[PDB]
Order: C-alpha cells, then structure tokens, then sequence
C-alpha cells in the first residue's frame, strides 16, 4: 500500500599496486663475487623481470577499459557549468559532482569521494609522497626506505586519480541535462517513473507523489554519506587490499636475513672470514634460497591478478548494463526491485550506489489468475491481478493496490475458456 | 651500544670513546628509467622520487644543460610542455604524463596524457518555453 | 627447478584463456546466432548484426554498427497533457511542433509523422512539468 | 620444494572453481528464480524453465 | 504440428575440498634434531 526508496553501496576492485623487483640488486646488490656465481643463473633472473612486466601491462589495459566504458558515447553541452545549478527535479546531486573542465586545480573529486581517500594512506598519491621523503630530511623510520633501496618499488599507474574522478563526473551529469546521453532521452524525473511502472505500479500514483520520490533520493544519499563515519563493508574491503600488499612485501624483505644452511646471512661476513675456494659453497646456498623466494612471490602475484581481472569484467558490465543503460535483466544489478545505479571513484576500484523499491505497508486481498467471459472467450492479466470490489471485477498492480477498470491496454486476450477460470458473464469489453 | 628494530636491522649506535650517539640510515641505491625513440641519439632520463640539485651534484657529474623538477622526479633532456595534451603515446612515464618525441634544444618533450574525451555540443541546458533543444540525425 | 617454473606459468596462462574463451562463447550465442536486448555488449552502442570467422588460435568477429552522418537541432518535448486530466508520452522518440501542430519523430532519425496509438503511451494524470495542448484530441 | 609445488597449484585451481561458481550464481538469478529474455543462455533456444 | 517436452541435466562445480598442511608434521615428525635445521630457514613453513 505504501512505498519508499532505499539505497546501498557496493565496491568492486579493478586495480592493484604495480610492484617492480630486480633480482640483480636483491641477491647481488653490490658484491662482485656474488655476480660471478649468479651469471650461471642468468636466464633465471631474466625471466623474473619478464613476468613482472607482463603483469603490470595487464593492469594498464584493464584500467583503460574501465575509463573507456565510462565515457563511451557521451555528449555534453558546451555551456554545462556544473558549479551553479547542481540540482534537477529538486534532487541534491552536489555530493556526487566535482569539477568539470580545465578551469580548476589538480583536485576535482566529489565530496563523497573525499570521505574515502582521507581514510586510506597508501593511495596512488600516498606512494609518491612516501618515496619522496627518504632521500633527504630527518627521522627516516618508514619501512618503505629499506624496500626501495633493496629493489622493491611501487610505480604509479598510467591514469591519475584526478583523471579517473573526472570520468565518473561526466557519466553522472550525462543523465541530468539534455540530450541525456545516459538514458537516450526520457529525462531523470520521467526515467524513474518508467521503471517503477515496470515492476507493477500504476502511473496514476507516481504522478501524484513526485515530492515523495524526490525527498526519498535526498534522504538515501544523506544516509550513505553519513554511513562512512563507521566500519562498513566498503571500507573493510578497501583497507584489506593495501594491508595484504604490505604483508607480502615485508615477508619477502625478511628473506635476506635467513641463512638457508650457510654460516651467516650477510655476504660481507662470508667474504671476510673464508678463502675464495671455500666461499663459493656458502654463497651458493644463499643464491639458491633467495631465488626460490622470488618464484613464490611471482607465482602468487600472477595468481592474484587473475581474480582482479575477472572482477574488473563485472564492473565494466555494470557500467554498460546498470548505469549508462538499464537492462531488462532481473537480479543482476541489485536485489529484485531495482531502479537506477550510479558510479563513483574509489581507491583501487569503483563504488556503486544502487537504488531499490522497498514497500512499507501491506494488506490482504483476494485475487484471481484469470476469468473466462461469455462466448467461449477468456482473458489474462498483464503484470497484475483481478480483484472483486462491490460485486464488480477490477484490476490492480502486483506492487501497488489501486483498483482500475479492466481495459484492453493491460489485459491479454484469449480465445479459449479454461476449466479453472472463474465465470463472470457480466463484464463486457468489446 | 647498538640500536635495533623489530626486523633486526641496526639503526644506531653509541661510541664509547667520545660518548656520542648517532643514527645509521641506508644509503641510496636506485635505478633510472629511460625512454628511447626509434632512431634517436640519446634517451630521456627520469630519476623517480629524486628532486633536482641532488642528482647533478651528488651521484651524477655529466654536464646536462636541460633539467627541471616534475611530479615524478628530476627529468633530464626534456622540455616542460605539460600544457599540450595528446591522446596517443608509446612512452608512458607515470600518472598522466607522456614524452611525445617530436621529429627534429632538447628534441624530447613532456606532455599530458588525455586518451579519452567527450563530444561537446553548442546547446543550452536550460529550458526555453517549456521545450528542450537536442540534435536528431 | 627450471621445469617446475615452466609448468607453473602454464597453469596461470591457460586460466586467463579460459576467461577469454568464456566470453567468446557467450558472444556467439548472443550477438550472431541471436539478438539480445543488451546495450553496449556486442558493440559500441548502436549494434545491428554480427558475424564470426575462423582465425588462428581464436575467432574473428565482424561487427556492424549504425553511424549517423548529418545532424539537425529541433525543439522537443518530453510529453504533453491533454484535456480531461489525461496524459500522453512518446516511446522511442520525442514530440515536435510543426506548423502550429504537434507531431511525432524518432529518437534516431528526423521524420515527422502524425501521432497514433501505436507510437505513444496513455496515462490518467496531468503532470505539472508537461505542456497543455487541448486542440489535439485524436490526431 | 614439494610443498611449494602443491601450494602454487592450489592458487591456480581456485580461480577455475571461483569462476565456474560465478556462472552458477548468474544462472540461478536468471534461469531459476526469474525468466530472463536472453536466448541460448539457459538452454538450447527453446528453453522454458 | 505436434510437440512434447524434454528434460536435460547439467552439473556446475562450486566448492572444493579444504586441505590443511602442518609445519612440524610433514618435514620433521617428532625429532628434535630435525627441527634445529628447519629453524634456520625462517618463516618458510609459516608462509605455506
Ligand atoms: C505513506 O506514508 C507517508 C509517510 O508516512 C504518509 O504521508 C502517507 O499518507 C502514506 N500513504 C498511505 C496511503 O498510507
Ligand atoms: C662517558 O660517560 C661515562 C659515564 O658518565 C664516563 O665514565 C666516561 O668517562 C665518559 N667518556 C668520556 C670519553 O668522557
Ligand atoms: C612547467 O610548466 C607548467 C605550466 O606551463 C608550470 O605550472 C610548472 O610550474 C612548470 N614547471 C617547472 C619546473 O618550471
Ligand atoms: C517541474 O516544475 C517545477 C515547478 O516550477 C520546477 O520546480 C521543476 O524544476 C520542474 N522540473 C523539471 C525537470 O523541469
Ligand atoms: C500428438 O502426439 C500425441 C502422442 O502420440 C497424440 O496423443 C496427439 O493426438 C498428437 N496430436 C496431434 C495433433 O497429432
């Protein structure tokens, strides 16, 4: 009988930090005698750097595919000026828009995206600022100093955060002003009513409660923005990516302190207490041990990008089948009743905002799946039921109770009187 | 007399002859990323996370007349032309930056990478007389 | 040790091929042998047909699209409300005003045609964001 | 060395199981609990339920 | 002109048996001298 509009979040990982490791400086950083024994494994170290290159190339291709899907066939006006109006149909979309155009600075993220990057330190800009504060200054206690000097460094991606944040903004303003390149016409106030009607709600109620729908979207976005001052499932998955990458780099760094059966772990101590003839047996145990740890990291990193690339394919589909064009698929974008979906930038992935149709009240009525008329004819409802009000047959929707007269625009005709249809030789339509 | 961390590395000591305390820090050992064209004569160097006035004074002694600070580090043999944007590059250096070597100062350049854009239309977003203005093929 | 490293790369390489081959099978069953209502799936927006050909180590797809050539600006309306608090909205098109009369046009081609029952939808409410037109009753 | 070969093999087969399970979830939501308009997805073209 | 209804069946794998391996039960069963040579490798078994 009554209905409201709900909303929920969703995070899909589409990126991963790019790590570049060189086996030359990892095992034979500066010692000359180390290179004489590593030359026999020359092909072994060449393959390690070769696999790490093709892994980072896959993250570069997937990053361009996401940016291409966000602005695939989008048309905006040259006089848009998304800094004065910022509203449509009395709906506040200011928290989802940053700055569009070259008339701004280096930061153009929306207010909602600022709540996600202020809680993640090791972001795209975090690694750049961290590595800068090692070759100069004081209080060098960060762990990234040692990893960078030993041959473990993280490279920035091709597209920056500002560029990707500017692509999600263009996709949001697309379905707000003409020519509405994100909905093929059907403006935003009308696009919502068309999809709610598809669930089984008559349009006589939607045109009378336009203020209730407008205030529902404003309340839903306000609860999502205020929900970040807590521990939700969205922030838990984002922080799990930057924490799993730190543990993998610190575990590989501790491999330089192991002995693997040798007398010590430092190559300077071995080359200072043993003669050259009996020193190759101790260095060979360190080379054969450190190279094994590299293969364990390369094989694990390759098995991890496959799950990220597979998950990135689902994010591209939701941009094309849930954001830029609503698909007739059911139980794909959200959970049953689905209306719209919006995309925002997130650290190492994207954030989705799904809106749903949630009823509040209910009532019990008697319905019929179809009645046979006089003349061996029959009728069947179309997304609805047949009710009996005041000794007369009416029509109501499957998602909203509103009796309407039976017509030919919402009833499927049939030329056969079934045995399990209620008889009613009083209703005339033709 | 020695200071260690959880991982087991020495990060300080104390001298028993002068009663002074110090702090040991790892010395720089990095790697240079250079981009080279097809039939050029010298590639463009880029020291990541290394500001200028430190490479040409402490680790490098080669006379380099072209150098400037960038968002990624100190770039050698290049010109600052970040205002120019190009949607196609084969030398990608970082977060939205390209070189875009030009056919023959330094021949290499340093521009911004903008691969995707939007199609603008000279229409009005505000309604006039209750109607909307769009383009129909 | 070199053989263990080579066989480990085969398990990771074929895993990516299985993901790519799964999309090719779905594309054959939904783009060439059948037309599915999935926008931005078989092509870049306006997709009409699709053909498949044999290629070395994979398959080759041929996608046909719909590319406009010329454009023309025109004032359109998202819908109008008739007399008696009744409403009417277009489907896959817009409403245009030509020679002091309301007509119908497509959303992908400019061709004015008279309004009919098979080109619009019928409602029972008169929203405040539409335009009034009592001169048209069944035109 | 034998344990590394077993662990590295599990990281490769877990992706095939997780990828196949994603197709099962999509089939329940589009072929069992709902009738999707997709053709040649739930059956051989003449699929009913 | 005439028709009938046919039935088919298919199987899609979803889960896999969970396997757990111990540190001091596969390399060194119960011998203390064996554990001394394993401690120098660091956290090699902990990563497994
Ligand atoms: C639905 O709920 C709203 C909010 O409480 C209320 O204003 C409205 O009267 C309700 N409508 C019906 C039909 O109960
Ligand atoms: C250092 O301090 C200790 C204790 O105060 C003192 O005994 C010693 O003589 C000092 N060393 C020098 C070189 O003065
Ligand atoms: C490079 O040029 C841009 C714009 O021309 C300017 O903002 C920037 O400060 C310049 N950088 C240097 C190091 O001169
Ligand atoms: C609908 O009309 C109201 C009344 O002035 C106005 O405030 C609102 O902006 C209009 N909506 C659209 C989408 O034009
Ligand atoms: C179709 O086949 C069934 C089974 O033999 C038979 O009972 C039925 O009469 C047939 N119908 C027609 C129209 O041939």
């Amino acid at each position: 009988t009554n209905f409201t509009i709900a909303g929920h979040e969703e995070f899909i990982q589409t990126s991963s930090p790019k790590v570049t490791i060189d086996c030359s400086a990892f095992v034979c950083s500066n010692y000359a005698a180390c290179h004489d024994l590593l030359s026999e494994y020359g092909t072994f170290c060449d393959n390690i750097n070769s696999i790490l290159n093709e892994v980072n190339d896959l993250l570069d291709i997937t990053q361009l595919q996401v940016a291409n899907a966000l602005m695939q066939g989008v048309t905006l006006s040259s006089n848009l000026n998304t800094n004065l109006h910022s509203d449509v149909d009395n709906i506040d979309f200011k928290s989802l828009l940053g700055c569009l155009g070259s008339q701004c600075g280096s930061s153009s993220r929306s207010p909602l995206e600022d709540l996600l990057f202020n809680k993640v330190k090791l972001s795209d800009v975090g690694f750049v600022e961290a590595y800068n504060n090692c070759t100069g200054g004081s209080e060098i206690r960060d762990l990234l100093c040692v990893q960078s000097f030993n041959g473990i460094k993280v490279l920035p991606p091709i597209l920056s955060e500002t560029q990707i944040s500017g692509y999600t903004t263009a996709a949001t303003v697309a379905a707000m002003f003409p020519p509405w390149s994100a909905a093929a016409g059907v403006p935003f106030p009308l696009n919502v009513q068309y999809r709610i009607n598809g669930l089984g709600v008559t349009m006589d109620v939607l045109n009378k409660n336009q203020k209730l729908i407008a205030n529902a979207f404003n309340k839903a976005l306000l609860s999502i923005q205020n929900g970040f001052t807590a521990t939700p499932s969205a922030l838990a998955k984002i922080q799990s990516v930057v924490n799993a990458n730190a543990q993998a780099l610190n575990s590989l760094l501790q491999q330089l302190f192991n002995k693997f059966g040798a007398i010590s772990s430092s190559l300077q101590e071995i080359l200072s207490r043993l003669d050259p003839p009996e020193a190759q047996v101790q260095i060979d145990r360190l080379i054969n041990g450190r190279l094994t740890a590299l293969n364990a990291y390369v094989s694990q990193q390759l098995s991890d990008i496959t799950l990220i690339k597979a998950g990135a394919s689902r994010a591209i589909e939701k941009v094309n089948e849930c954001v830029k064009s609503q698909s007739p698929r059911i139980n794909f974008c959200g959970n049953g009743n689905h209306i719209l979906s919006l995309v925002q930038n997130a650290p190492y992935g994207l954030l989705f905002i799904h809106f749903s149709y949630k009823p509040t009240s209910f009532k019990t009525v008697l319905v019929s799946p179809g009645l046979c008329l006089s003349g061996d004819r029959g009728i069947a409802p179309k997304q609805g039921y047949f009710i009996k009000q005041n000794d007369s047959w009416m029509f109501t929707g499957s998602s909203y109770y509103y009796p309407e007269p039976i017509s030919d625009k919402n009833v499927v005709f049939m030329n056969s009187c079934s045995v399990n249809f209620t008889k009613a030789p009083f209703i005339y339509l033709n | 007399n020695l200071l260690y961390d959880s991982n087991g590395n020495i990060i300080g000591f104390k001298d028993f002859l002068t009663n002074k305390t110090y702090t040991i820090l790892p010395c720089y050992s990095g790697r240079v990323s250079a981009a080279f064209y097809q039939n050029s004569s010298s590639p463009a160097l880029l020291y990541r996370n290394l500001k200028c006035s430190y490479v040409l004074n402490n680790i490098s002694f080669i006379s380099q007349p072209f150098y400037f600070d960038s968002y990624l580090g100190c770039v050698l043999n290049a010109v600052n032309l970040t205002s120019y944007s190009v949607s196609s590059c084969d030398l990608r250096m970082g977060s939205g930056f390209c070189i875009d070597y030009a056919l023959p100062s330094s021949p290499y350049r340093f521009v911004t990478f903008e691969p995707f854009n939007v199609s603008f239309v000279n229409d009005s977003v505000e309604t006039v007389g209750g109607l909307f203005e769009i383009q129909i093929p």
